[PDB]
């Protein structure tokens, strides 16, 4: 459901609630939440 | 970590002189003072911007990207 | 029950805010709930619908910034745990020490 | 004409060295301050980041983008965004640039300000283009990408003055000197053994007669004949810095006159 | 956190006027004019031009605090000379001198051909 990226192999995964947090390609148990798709506004000062 | 766009004191744009500063040192074999004077940095406020800059972005680029497309 | 007065709208379905989202003071960045004993009588606003209480992690009351990185993993015990990094500018102002 | 006199000693693309004569100290200093802080200029004001996989922070990149000098020749045709009736920004009060960079190369791809692309309708004006000065044709080094890193963002550039933020200042360093021989005695020269030997003569000492070292102190003499050197960041031409500074100071004084007449009529 | 907005250096706020002229009871024929959203750039110029007026007995300006972009200008003129008219004459002479300076700089720049 929610997009994550494995910390070492950098493969995009989709994890649901019941899924254990673990990479399906290289098995690294550290996953990063994907950057938000909404545009974020910064003042250039 | 990357070259500042402008000189802090006066506001001269020094961010476009960084890549030509390195060329004046490595392939023209100039010392740093003549390389600074050649680029037009005559005030020492501008000279300290390029002369004392540390290019830490080169060390940051050796790490693999976390989000790779 | 016992929800914090800060906003929860920045959280996703997993109770975690996505990286890149701007946060402000006393905003929830990690959402967590714990079950309670049903059918109690406390604070007046207690009903049978309130099966949980909020154990969420808000931001610091004065701090703000951007969520830089949200890291989900398991500890040694296998329990899921998260680390949320918030990034901000410290621009020098009156009273900063040099 | 009668009034302040200008003799330009040197002129360049980004430097004008002139002698401002027959003028008071206050008006020369006010012109210097107005050129530094009061000329309206176009600079990137808001950054909306879509993708940032660089090693630099979003707010880091936004601060670097604000300091990019943009062309501001026709900035008077642009409107202040606070004075515009749009909701956030439009073509009447802003210029919208975009920046899309990808690290498709194995080596590091440098992201320059020449990669900024105007996507708003300029309406035939002469604003929004990033200023290119070096011979290589690239602009200011904005960022660096390794392979697979992406930077997609949209900048909105609005007009402003350097009093609001120094990114709107086109004046760089303004050299300002008067009385190089200290004939007005406005400085008491610190020295160890000899003030004339230990203090180097300025380059402007050739443009004034040295004192005769026997003549009495001229108490009636005032400060005139200012030696000024305006340097341009590149946003406007270096002559337009001086002309727009005179115009801005004139507009400030005229606004004071207008307010005085408006409360005189009441 | 407590930092004021920078446009408060040059933008008149709600319910704030550009000038605010009060009579001064210390000396006869003297006024104090509060300039809002201005600084030493206007104050020094106006004061030094008012001191060139022959019928002006006193002309001074002060920025009471650097936090607030405002300055007070005290003008005392001779009898029968309105200090508002002295301010008008000083402003007009500044306008004329700046116009002459602009024309002179434009002509001298057009003489330059190495740009
Ligand atoms: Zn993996
Ligand atoms: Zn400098
Ligand atoms: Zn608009």
């Amino acid at each position: 459901t929610l997009k994550y990226i494995c910390a070492e192999c950098s493969s995009k995964l989709s994890l649901s609630r019941t899924d254990a947090v673990r990479c399906k390609d290289c098995g690294h148990r550290i996953l990063l939440k994907a950057r938000t798709k909404r545009l974020v506004q910064f003042e250039a000062r | 970590m990357i070259v500042p766009v402008r000189c802090f004191s006066c506001g001269k744009v020094v961010g476009d002189k960084w890549e030509s500063y390195l060329n004046l040192l490595q392939e023209d074999e100039l010392d740093e003072g003549t390389a600074l004077s050649r680029l037009g940095l005559k005030r020492y406020c501008c000279r300290r911007m390029i002369l004392t800059h540390v290019d830490l972005i080169e060390k940051f680029l050796r790490y693999n990207p976390l989000e790779k497309r | 029950l016992r929800m914090k007065h800060g906003t929860y709208d920045k959280l996703d379905d997993d109770g975690l805010i996505a990286p890149g989202v701007r946060v402000s003071g006393e905003d929830v960045i990690i959402g967590k709930t714990t079950p309670i004993s049903p059918d109690e009588e406390e604070l007046g606003q207690r009903t049978a619908y309130h099966s949980k209480r909020d154990a969420s992690t808000p931001l610091r009351s004065t701090e703000n910034g951007i969520v830089d990185q949200v890291l989900v993993t398991t500890n040694q015990d296998g329990l899921k745990f998260v680390k949320v990094r918030v990034r901000t500018t410290k621009i020098p102002q009156i009273g900063d020490k040099f | 004409s009668e009034g302040p006199q200008v003799k330009i000693r040197e002129a360049s693309k980004d430097n004008v060295d002139f002698i401002l004569s027959n003028v008071d100290l206050a008006m020369a200093n006010s012109l210097r301050r107005v050129m530094i802080a009061e000329i309206p200029t176009l600079a990137i004001d808001s950054v909306e980041v879509e993708t940032n996989t660089t090693v630099l922070a979003d707010e880091f990149i936004a601060h670097r983008l604000g300091l990019i000098p943009l062309q501001s020749m026709d900035i008077e045709q642009l409107e202040y965004s606070r004075d515009c009736f749009c909701e956030d920004h439009c073509d009447k009060c802003s210029v919208v640039l975009t920046l899309q960079a990808f690290g498709e190369s194995e080596s590091t791809t440098n992201v320059y300000s020449k990669d900024l692309v105007i996507v708003s309708n300029l309406m035939g004006r002469n604003i929004g283009h990033p200023i290119i000065q070096d011979k290589e044709g690239n602009g200011v080094l904005i960022c660096k990408l390794r392979k697979g890193q992406e930077l997609k963002l949209t900048c909105v550039a609005k007009k402003g003055i350097a009093k609001e933020h120094a990114k709107w200042g086109p004046a760089a360093a303004i050299e300002f000197e008067y009385d190089p021989w200290n004939k007005l005695k406005h400085t008491d020269y610190w020295y160890e053994q000899d003030s004339a030997k230990e203090w180097p003569q300025s380059k402007n000492c050739e443009y004034e007669d040295p004192p005769n070292e026997g003549d009495p102190f001229d108490y009636k003499a005032q400060a005139d004949t200012f030696y000024m050197n305006v340097e341009s960041v590149g946003s406007i031409p270096v002559d337009q810095v001086v002309v727009r500074g005179i115009d801005t100071l004139q507009k400030k004084v005229a606004s004071i006159l207008l307010a005085l007449t408006q409360m005189d009529q009441d | 956190m407590n930092a004021p907005d920078r446009f408060e250096l040059f933008l008149l706020g709600e319910g704030e006027s550009k000038l605010k002229i009060d009579p001064d009871t210390k000396a006869p024929n003297a006024v104090v004019i509060t300039f809002e959203k201005e600084d030493h750039t206007l104050g020094n110029l106006i004061r030094a031009e008012l001191l060139n007026d022959r019928k002006v007995l006193f002309a001074a300006y002060k920025v009471e605090h650097p936090f607030f972009a405002r300055f007070k200008l005290r003008i005392q003129t001779t009898e029968g000379y309105d200090p508002k008219d002295a301010l008008k004459n000083a402003c007009n002479s500044i306008i004329n001198k700046l116009g002459a300076l602009k024309t002179n700089f434009e002509t001298e720049w057009n003489l330059q051909t190495l740009a």
